[PDB]
């Protein structure tokens, strides 16, 4: 947050959210390029001649489609190999966060390795190397169970969503307040 | 009847506050507020004043310093009449400070109705809180109401009355001092809600849970060892005596070992049931 | 609870009296009389041993353990020793007095009930300590896991009397 | 980190000053604490109030008098001299405009981070009638520290002499989802991530002790033999009664 | 308050220090701003307050113990002319004692160290004990009588305190000179 | 600003003194101390009870008798009665013609006290003590403080005269 200072004209914000879609294109770490969404980036920059990598990358990390963001780019970013690598984690870092208490109902943390192998594109061979490198690279935790296909994972990057967890948080406020009524009252009335 | 000394709830702890600089040493304060007697007695405000040279004497007073604070007194709402002066001392059996002779002379002149108070247990500390005053009599004073008659006052079974160095003449006539507490409806809620052991509540679930589940492994290997000891004072009890007769000086000799036998049941199972309710309590 | 608490004083029982009541010796040089806790009446009081006493209202507190140590004439304790017996050969002469005079009577009891004699209450060890011999005494306590107790004759050096000679019996 | 400490001499003292002087909902009294802010532990082992106007009108003007302040706390000297100024307080149940101006003042005179305190006398909902927090700047950024009391051995005995469980700790456990059930959805409405993200940390953190479910009822069961044991012995108790009332009434019998 | 306790400073961890009663107690206090750690010592009169047990000003120092029934005389009046025909003996005293001493920077200048001591024997009379306050009052030097008997004493042990008592009073008066009665008796061990 | 910083430290409590007898209870200790009799003393906060053991000295509390402090075990000053001195005013080349036993010195010396580690990979000891005898006046002087020149630790001095005396516990407390 800076108001009063850092004057800027509309030539410096594009110079400077280059340096700030490169750096998101690689890291893999504090969410993705949706943060440089949140601040007034975007809306004040063009959208096209490549300034728009943050609203088809965005998608990409859902359905998971790599030929609608390297046919719009050039060949500098796309000859390394590293930069399609980091573009599997964040696509399956927003399921993995589903795995306690995001969206899911009974809140109860399992994954096999094909439900994994269709949500993140890839055969049951790569995903388990997938899911290696990124507790290796520090953005997640836990273990690996491939005798019952079980894979668990510690929650460790945080999230910005939300909205989700408000009914599923009252889950545990109804389900505890019928213990008042009937436990907390049994002692009460004692 | 006579004036009841009120303590309220921050006239008890300056006072431990102001004497907290060494043992021998000693301190002096003003007690404020406004009071009628028969009933009425109340301390608004309490103050220290710094330690001189001379001990406790009619020169320890500061009239420039305390000239100084008492107009700071208005500002704040603090400004009372002064009721006496209370002061800090090792104490003694009689007399409790050797060096505090001419002050309440000097004090009865002003006002005769003005007391002094002075923290008797420094280090001594009990929980009875026993505190101690002094006031003189001289002449006059009497025609007027009834000053023992108000609490456990007509006394010399003996010679023993508080400290029993004392008898009659205590400092001087016998003022039979009064401690009382008086409170408001918001300083009473404070203490009984806030005071109880530490501070771990709002929450007591998670606080202690692991804390005693950690140690529950020891305990329930040290809670073995206490019933090992019961019934080996029980078998050896029933094996001495074929009498059933005292020459034993065995006056109540079962209900100690049978409490000890008890009591202790009664402890160890509490605690392994009352805080297993809390110590799952998981659900969902 | 809250009586006994951090603070208490240390005193010598001496006699009982009646129940709730008690003649002690305190240790700062005067004599009172307490009043002995509901507790402790006969079995559980013992005659004349240490205890522990309340320092303002003077009563009984606690049966203090068996304390004989002090600041003059210190008795000292060895506490898990490194010592490994056997450590010097040629001491089988000196190996088989110790095992008999030492680990004999502690470990079996009852060989000495059954041919009717007693054993020992000390033994003489002559010869120049530090060579074979002192090194040894401490390779004792290994195998025996017992208290190792060491005195120096050069020890209880005061000028007053009749501490000196009250250390011996209560070690 | 750190923690602040509040003595209960501290406490009752600063609910004194707003009874005399007819403090009403306009005003907030204010105060100064001393201690010292060196260590981990913050410890305020005095307190006072001081001279202090509030304007509902303008929560820029506020009326303090810095001649009070620095002699109080020298003449205060006398008495300890582990009293230095550590911070301040004021009274009120809530944080204004006139609050966050007012903070720079004795961060002239404040070698360490200044502290900052809240005294309710109402004191509702909860626990913890007065709040702590810290003033410091990388736009003012406040942190609430751990809230505990200690006193020293006559002044908390002296409490139990004036004086002379499960069920709440559901209550207010039940309490805490509804509070935090409010404070989303009105924060929701007002932005249309960052506050929400810290609650997300928490509220995420037989859902994951599925595991050591079937490890927890065989722990539970090892318990309940230590408890049948000694209901055992409680039972045994019973029975020799019974038959030591029986000797009594057959003395009465004869006799 | 100006009658502090006497006591003895035993220890001068950097702030810290430990005090030694006369009273046969032992206490601790920490080191105020008044005391300087070179001031603290034994054998000396420190400043201890009765009541606080507070070390605020120190004591000046008067009577040490020093043992007495020693005589110090400070710069004593006497002179080799006194006594006549001595001129061979005096020639070799002034240059052996009073030449080192009389001139301080001509010999600290040329590294040269003077002799603390010279052997003197001979029958009684001859101006042994004499001349030796001559040596001490061309020099203005204390003169300091280390008396025979008083050697010899009763108690065993007395030795060791009465030396280090004659070099702790020479110590604070620079120009002291220590005089020695009848050396052979404490001379002969064999 | 001396002056306002010295009168601070004029108000603070002291503190007494006692050593440890024997070990009661954790929170229970039996002690003895220096100003008087026994009392049954404790810990109050933050206070390490791993190294208080049996004859350590510790700070006494007045008011609540209590320990609060950690001090090491003395009772007369080691720096006073004991002549104590830090590194050396000779080194070793005066010392010189005693090169022979120098050699000899050092390494029994020197070596061991400043890599003592070496010796326990072997397994063996090294030496404790260090008996040198010979005229007296010549060389002794020098050899005392040329062993703690080359090395530059404390020098303690123990005077034959002061060693026996007629005290309680004289040479047993200097040892």
């Amino acid at each position: 947050t800076l108001e009063p200072s850092t004057s800027i004209t509309l030539a410096e914000r594009q110079q400077l959210a280059y340096d700030l879609s490169i750096s998101a294109l690689l890291g893999d770490k504090i969410y993705n390029f949706g943060e440089l969404l949140h601040h007034p980036i975007m809306e004040t920059i063009v959208n096209d001649s490549n300034y728009d990598w943050l609203f088809q990358l965005l998608n990409a990390l859902t359905v998971g489609d790599f030929d609608k963001f390297d046919s719009l780019i050039k060949v500098q970013i796309s000859k390394i190999p590293i930069l399609a690598q980091h573009e599997s984690f964040l696509r399956q870092k927003i399921c993995l966060m589903t795995l306690i208490e995001t969206v899911f109902v009974k809140n109860i943390r399992m994954l096999s390795f094909e439900d994994i192998s269709k949500a993140t594109h890839l055969p049951k061979d790569n995903v388990e190397h997938l899911v290696m490198r990124a507790i290796s690279l520090g953005l997640l935790k836990g273990s690996i169970d491939q005798v019952n296909e079980l894979v668990t994972i510690s929650w460790v990057q945080p999230r910005i969503i939300s909205g989700d967890q408000i009914t599923k948080m009252k889950d545990r406020l109804v389900e505890w307040n019928d213990q008042v009524e009937k436990l907390g009252k049994k002692m009460e009335a004692r | 009847t006579k004036e009841t000394v009120y303590i309220s709830s921050i006239a008890l702890l300056k006072m431990l506050k102001h004497g907290r600089a060494g043992v021998p040493m000693e301190v002096m304060g003003l007690m404020l507020g406004e009071f009628v007697d028969d009933y009425t007695v109340n301390v608004v405000d309490v103050f220290a004043m710094p330690q001189s040279g001379t001990g406790v004497s009619v020169e320890a007073v500061d009239d420039v310093f305390q000239a100084k604070m008492m107009d700071m007194l208005k500002q704040t709402g603090r400004d009372q009449m002064v009721v006496g002066w209370y002061h800090s001392h090792p104490g003694f059996g009689c007399w409790l400070s050797s060096v505090d002779v001419n002050t309440q002379k000097s004090f009865e002149q002003l006002n005769s109705r003005a007391v002094a108070v002075v923290v008797d247990p420094i280090q001594s500390v009990k929980g009875k809180v026993v505190i101690d005053a002094f006031r003189l009599i001289d002449t006059g004073a009497l025609i007027n109401n009834l000053e023992p008659r108000q609490t456990t006052s007509n006394t010399g079974l003996l010679n023993k009355a508080n400290i029993q160095a004392l008898i009659h003449g205590l400092n001087r006539h016998y003022y039979s001092l009064n401690i009382d507490y008086h409170k408001t409806a918001k300083e009473t809620k404070m203490l009984m809600n806030l005071h109880k052991e530490q501070w771990q509540s709002g929450l007591k679930m998670y606080d202690y849970e692991e804390k005693e589940e950690s140690n529950l492994a020891a305990t329930k290997s040290m809670v073995k060892i206490a019933e090992q000891y019961s019934k080996r004072i029980e078998e050896e009890k029933e094996l001495t005596e074929e009498e059933l007769k005292t020459r034993y000086v065995g006056r109540q000799d079962p209900k100690k070992h049978l409490s000890e036998t008890a009591d202790e049941t009664l402890e160890n199972n509490i605690v392994s049931v009352l805080t297993a309710g809390v110590n799952s309590v998981a659900i969902k | 609870k809250r009586i006994q608490s951090v603070p208490l004083v240390i005193g010598q029982f001496l006699e009982p009296i009646d129940q709730n009541t008690g003649i002690v010796s305190s240790t700062t040089g005067m004599s009172y009389v307490v009043r002995i806790l509901s507790t402790l009446d006969r079995e559980l009081l013992k005659p004349s041993m240490s205890v522990a006493l309340h320092r303002h209202s003077n009563a009984l507190v606690d049966i203090l353990p068996p304390d004989s140590d002090s600041s003059i004439s210190v008795m000292g304790e060895n506490e898990k020793p490194d010592v490994t017996y056997a450590d010097v050969g040629g001491l089988d002469m000196q190996k088989q007095e110790i095992r008999e005079a030492v680990e004999l009577p502690l470990v079996q009891a009852d060989l000495y009930e059954q041919i009717g004699i007693d054993p020992p209450r000390g033994v003489l060890l002559y010869g120049p300590p530090g060579t074979g011999k002192t090194m040894l005494v401490k390779a004792v306590a290994n195998s025996t896991k017992a208290a190792f107790i060491r005195v120096n004759g050069s020890e209880f050096v005061h000028k007053y009397l009749g501490e000196g000679p009250r250390m011996v019996r209560d070690v | 980190h750190e923690k602040v400490t509040i003595a209960p001499l501290v406490l009752l003292s600063a609910l004194d000053h707003y009874e005399r002087t007819q403090t009403k909902e306009n005003k907030r009294c204010v105060g100064v604490i001393l201690g010292d802010a060196n260590s981990s532990t913050i410890r305020v082992t005095n307190s006072f109030a001081l001279p202090f106007e509030e304007d509902e009108k303008n929560s820029d003007v506020w009326f303090l008098d810095h001649n009070y302040i620095e002699n109080m706390n020298e003449m205060c000297k006398k008495i300890n001299a582990k009293e230095k100024l550590i911070g301040w307080y004021h009274s009120g149940p809530k944080l204004r405009a006139s609050d966050l101006k007012i903070n720079e003042l004795f961060k002239k005179y404040t070698q360490n981070n200044p502290l900052l305190l809240i005294v309710d006398v109402k004191q509702q909902g909860v626990g913890l009638p007065t709040d702590a927090y810290v003033a410091i700047e990388q736009e003012k950024t406040f942190l609430h520290l751990p809230c505990t009391i200690e006193a020293e051995e006559a002044e908390e005995i002296g409490v139990e002499h004036l004086l002379r469980i499960r069920l709440t700790n559901q209550l207010k456990s039940l309490k805490g989802l509804q509070s935090k059930l409010k404070d989303v959805v009105e924060y929701l409405d007002k932005v249309i991530h960052t506050i929400l993200g810290k609650l997300q940390d928490v509220f995420n953190l037989n859902n994951l002790q599925k595991a050591l479910t079937v490890k927890t009822n065989d722990e539970l069961m090892v318990i309940y033999i230590s408890n049948l044991v000694r209901s055992i012995i409680a039972f045994d108790d019973l029975i020799e009664n019974k038959i030591q009332n029986k000797k009594i009434q057959e003395q009465r019998v004869k006799d | 308050q100006l009658p502090y306790l006497v006591a003895n400073v035993v220890e001068v961890v950097g702030k810290a220090a430990v005090v030694k009663t006369s009273s046969r107690q032992t206490v601790f206090l920490p080191m105020v701003g008044l005391v300087d750690p070179d001031k603290l010592k034994p054998n000396d009169l420190v400043g201890v307050n009765k009541d606080s047990y507070l070390i605020l000003d120190t004591l000046p120092s008067e009577f040490d113990s020093r043992v007495k029934a020693m005589e110090v005389d400070e710069k004593p009046t006497e002179t080799y002319s006194d006594v006549g025909g001595l001129d061979k003996q005096i020639e070799e005293l002034v240059e052996a004692i009073v030449l080192p001493m009389k001139r301080a920077d001509k010999f600290k200048d040329m590294g040269i160290r003077a002799p603390k001591g010279a052997l003197m024997y001979g029958p009684p009379g001859t101006g042994k004990t004499l001349l030796a306050r001559a040596c001490a009052a061309q020099t203005n030097a204390t003169f300091l009588k280390l008396a025979a008997p008083q050697l010899v004493q009763m108690y065993i042990g007395e030795g060791a305190k009465l030396v280090r008592d004659a070099f702790a009073l020479a110590k604070e008066k620079a120009p002291t000179i220590i005089f020695i009665d009848e050396l052979d008796a404490i001379g002969t061990k064999r | 600003d001396k002056t306002e910083n010295d009168i601070k430290a004029l108000q603070s409590i002291g503190q007494l003194i006692g050593e440890v007898m024997k070990e009661l209870s954790e929170e229970k200790y039996i002690v003895k101390a220096s100003s008087g009799p026994r009392y049954i003393v404790g810990v109050r906060n933050s206070v390490d009870r791993s190294k208080l053991k049996k004859g350590v000295r510790v700070t006494l509390d007045i008011t609540t008798l209590t320990i609060m402090r950690i001090l090491p075990r003395e009772t007369d000053p080691l720096v006073y009665n004991m002549t104590s001195f830090e590194q050396g005013e000779i080194t070793f080349d005066g010392i010189g013609g005693l090169t022979e036993q120098i050699r000899e010195l050092r390494e029994v010396i020197e070596l061991p006290l400043k890599n003592p580690e070496i010796f326990q990979r072997v397994g063996i000891k090294p030496p404790k003590g260090v008996l040198l005898y010979g005229p007296p006046g010549t060389g002794k002087t020098l050899l005392a403080k040329a062993v703690a020149a080359t090395i530059g630790a404390n020098f303690i001095f123990s005077p034959a005269s002061g060693i026996v005396d007629k005290y309680i516990g004289e040479s047993a407390r200097i040892i």
